[PDB]
């Protein structure tokens, strides 16, 4: 959490987002309503999958015997041969180890960051029609019925048609 | 009144590393270390040669299990723990650094080496060379005085490579079983094989005397090879104990050997091969086989290393 | 200073903080005090340890003598082992100074962030009641008794009750 | 009025670098990189053998100084700088492999050959190894012509190794310091030592004549090994300069050798030795010795390498 | 985009600004000015900077020959160093391609990171005399003559002078 | 009204790889992977040595060619393909070892070992080492029987290294073209070379008989060579076929030797050698040569790695 969004200020994850990664879940007059946002989820997505591009890789080197397991090489030979092969596993095992753990903490965090982003994004439209809850809501001090809900999220909510109103409930 | 942003969940994600906490749950991940055999040599798409009964350095000598293997074509070579390089007891000098030498040859083609003889015997045999009864390295005349213990002529013989690559020649001295068997064979008197080229230069004196009974053979052959570099020329000095060469060998194109102990298989494709089977994965890392070869994920110590592909998961 | 509040908008630390790693230093009518912050402070000190836990760390291989520091062994074949472990000593130079470089700053930003996290935690809190003077101070509108500022450090301050008071002081 | 928040600090913290700055100051740090030494083998727990004078191939002949040593048991075995694998000049024939196998063997649990011999002496001795006066090593019969000059016996002996492990055989070829000290040991005339077995087979001719006088001896002692395969067998073929064994060897268990100049501890536990100590250490990284062997830190060029284990500091 | 300033709530660069990395464009009653922002430009490039001289580096370990391109040397040993010479091949390969990838991706989060904060700076410093259009523009409730906008670029625009005014604009 | 802030962009930026996605625009980008070659071995500040058609191992045997070269002195030592250890036809036991100790060893200071003969012919010559018609290896006394088929005398010479450092021992065995040339040239009967000190202890029987033709000749020359601690001594026993030394060598200093195919340059200054040139760079990385030796950077697979110095570039 170095964005504090997902678990954090954000309680917990929605099991019903069945839609994408991340949602809007509405409260007005007409009801409840929950709908997934494409973009930030859309970005989420193709940042893990740029990982996984990268990290599902063959190097094109052919490595071949050195060693012979039926009828085994000269004591020294073959001692320093296992000796120089497993350091290369000691390395490698540690740069798969590293890589992994480091992998996925930039993982996590990008995805609070997306998180957060979507959040000040719809703060930012907003501006000063509504203010914040700190559980990750909106309070909105103007009426806003279900094609108002939709303006936010396919976000053409222009925050001038009801300053005048929200502000006045001051 | 209000509106929510917040994020999926699961209720059942899955455990994963970070740099700074141990078994954190995220929504979904996927595996990175390899542990998936397939116990079949996957041989679809490459030449393929198993050897069963052939030893890989007997495919130049041509001792009878070798006997298909004479002349091979390969892109996969495939050794089998039954293989053999030996007929009558005896070594190959060298022996590893030949058999890779083969294993990435591709195949070999064996050419005459044009050397006769006069007034010595040129068809030793012996009943460890089973054929037709009693017989010999297919590839090597074993060269015998002209009757029992009868002076064996100081001879030398002569080999030009006339190719654009080099050429394999391998050559063997007789260790008699006693020295009794050694005069009875060569003639009394001591006795040297010299050979010498440009880059070679080395000799041999036959060592006659008993050791243990392998193969109903007392006495052993040391066999010894060389590298024959392009308008070089090999020469052998010799008056016993010299089991010469008939054919040298050439080495075809390319290939790879592997030491497998499992079917092979020419319906699946592969490039990664172990003892135990082939390789196929995309992940970059395997725990199989320390010792895997071909192009291959790396190896490494750790069954699973899980990289999570999914966000940080919180249930409710 | 990837989130700019460590050495950042904050101006420098409390050398008089010895509770914690994080902490709040109010000035109301009653006086003036200071407080460390569990949850935060906690958190911080939780993920270093995590980093600790992972790099002290013993792999379970062996590696015995290839060499012989009485009798030298031959000159080709000990030169061959000079230059694979000295190669070998490179590769783990490099693998330990990057991992060092990196962890620690990963540890700063993650420490910065923790930071961050707690300030916007009591800016959410206060909603409408206060404003930012930008060195990581709140300004209450409001009258804030000792009981009420340990009622933001407790995460127990409602907005409800001083809003229309903050807010009429416009 | 006000409520601010803040983070701590301290007036002196520690400089850590990180992948943008040098230097830069943070509250705590830790070392990543150890430099403690403990100039003593900790060898608490383990079963441990300080050979001294003692040469560790020298526990399989057997001359004066590993008498102590001719049938250890170990978990950890060590060399000492004085150590000597001889007493009559010699050096064995691929020496350290040798070493390398001796030092993970768990000890060495020796067995008689049953070697009998007709019509010759078995007892030969010499000043150099030192006993009741003039010996030899404990483990090998100098077999010697019945009296000067005599012509030694055209001779032959063998041993089956009828174990579950394999067995360590070693022989010697005595090189005699002149033609003249050569026949007088064993006669006149061409000597020749064979030997072998299924993994082995190669021979010895003596080389007499003057080198330098190493312990009073100008003539050396080549020692040859070879191991011998569970059910396998060998055979030795010779008429003079043969150094036989009595006994051969098999490996106990499994254990470590170190090449260490300081002293034993059974106080301390530890499992990285380096040839002046012990490291005992949690770091991931160690500046002591490149060559340090057990379970050991990663060896790094760098002296210290800090980690940051505390927030950016910034005091008033 | 870590922090969705940079290709984020930004739209787009400015290729205008050839004065430094990141700049103020105003715009008001006298006209419009574009002025770069020496305190953030610095720090991106200090730290730009840092990396660089972290990476051009010389190790000072001489390697000599074990091979022979003349004469080649025997084939199993041969063999053997170009097989461990192939691996350490692939180990460096290796660390060089995730180093500059893991070394591009904190530049760029970097360079995001510094937009925010002066971004947020800015901010910090209005107080209340003006709002967030979400384009990375701050629209000010009051008038904002050159000097104006000069003092809030040398940081000392002071929001107290402006208040009454701009609030009053309510 | 309004203030906004923004960044900078440019038209054309510049594509690198991030951990996430490939080809990003970033603003500006420096290249990590070298690629920059100097067709030339840039020696200033460094003592250099060319060899030409001088063979390393040569300079301490002296055939014609490296008589330049036979107390030389470097910092950086050059092999050239066209190089000969060799005048008349032989290999060195273990040559690149040797090699490899000359490359680092700053150039050879030689010394006479004070060898005196009685009544022998001590200036053996042959129309291979031409330089007054026939000669020899100007550091190897050809030591040959005092008339034609005359008895070899059995000799022992004797040297002790009395300095500092050790010293470079080397010697030869010849190998006659014919059993016919040796006893022409030593006498009938066998013949042996012994070679000891505390170090080493080997032996040597000729092998005469016919090779093939290398520079007219039939018959090789074996050069055997130790390393003679200080304080040590060196014997040789022989009566025959043994090319004996003249003078010993001693390592100077210390240098690095290269094996170059381009000119030398002593305007510009180097540190990182390949055999086609000098790589002088900053960068951490290189695709030059796999082999390159000297202080280098890294070999990698990859052509370029560009390394982002820029924020991410969004242009109109
Ligand atoms: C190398 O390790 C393998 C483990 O599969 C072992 O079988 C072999 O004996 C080792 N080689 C030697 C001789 O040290
Ligand atoms: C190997 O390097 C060590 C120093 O670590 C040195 O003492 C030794 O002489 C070298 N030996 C060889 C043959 O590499
Ligand atoms: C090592 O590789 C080089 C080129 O990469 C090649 O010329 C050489 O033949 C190889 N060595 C051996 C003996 O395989």
């Amino acid at each position: 959490g170095l964005f504090g969004a997902i678990a954090g200020f954000i309680e917990n994850g929605w099991e019903g987002l069945i839609d994408g990664w991340y949602g809007f879940r509405h409260q007005n007059a007409q009801g409840e309503g929950t709908a997934a946002d494409y973009k930030s989820t859309q970005s989420a997505i193709d940042q893990i999958t740029g990982k996984l591009n990268r990290l599902i890789e063959k190097t094109n080197q052919q490595f071949e015997l050195i060693d012979n397991e039926f009828t085994e090489v000269e004591k020294q030979i073959g001692n320093v041969i296992n000796w120089t092969r497993d350091s290369i596993t000691e390395v490698w095992s540690y740069n798969a180890e590293l890589l992994v753990a480091m992998e996925n903490q930039h993982t996590i965090d990008l995805a609070d960051s997306e998180m957060d982003k979507l959040y000040e994004r719809v703060k930012r439209q907003l501006r000063e029609n509504a203010e914040e809850d700190g559980t990750g809501c909106f309070e909105i001090f103007h009426k806003c019925d279900d094609d108002c809900m939709a303006s936010i999220r396919n976000n053409t909510y222009d925050h001038s048609k009801y300053r005048e109103e929200a502000m006045q409930n001051r | 009144d209000k509106i929510c942003l917040g994020h999926h969940a699961v209720s059942n994600g899955t455990k994963v590393n970070t740099l700074t906490e141990r078994g954190v749950e995220v929504v979904n991940a996927t595996e990175t270390v390899e542990r998936t055999n397939i116990p079949r040599i996957c041989s679809k798409g490459k030449r393929t040669v198993d050897l069963g009964q052939c030893g890989l350095l007997g495919t130049i000598t041509g001792p009878p299990q070798c006997d298909q293997f004479l002349e091979f074509s390969a892109d996969l070579i495939i050794e089998r723990r039954e293989g053999s390089d030996v007929c009558y007891p005896g070594k190959f000098v060298n022996e590893e650094a030949l058999r890779q030498i083969l294993r990435e040859s591709g195949g070999i083609d064996k050419e005459a080496m044009g050397f006769t003889y006069s007034g010595i015997r040129t068809n030793g045999a012996t009943s460890s060379c089973r054929r037709s009864g009693s017989s010999f390295y297919a590839e090597m005349k074993w060269l015998l005085s002209n009757t029992d213990n009868a002076a064996f002529p100081q001879m030398t013989k002569s080999y030009k490579n006339t190719r654009k690559n080099p050429a394999l020649i391998v050559w063997g001295i007789h260790h008699s079983g006693s020295t009794a068997e050694q005069t009875k064979l060569y003639g009394s008197g001591n006795k040297l094989v010299t050979v010498g080229s440009s880059n070679y230069q080395q000799s041999f004196v036959p060592s006659p005397g008993a050791r243990t009974q392998v193969n109903g053979q007392s006495g052993r052959i040391d066999f010894h090879w060389l590298m024959l570099n392009p308008n070089d020329t090999v020469t052998f000095s010799f008056n016993g104990a010299f089991i010469a060469p008939d054919r040298a060998s050439f080495l075809r194109g390319k290939s790879m050997g592997i030491q497998s102990g499992v079917q092979v298989d020419a319906d699946c494709e592969g490039d990664c091969y172990y003892s135990g089977g082939t390789i196929i994965s995309n992940l970059p890392f395997q725990n199989i086989d320390s010792r895997a070869v071909g192009k291959c994920p790396r190896y490494v110590k750790q069954r699973s290393l899980l990289l999570a592909t999914g966000m940080k998961n919180v249930p409710e």
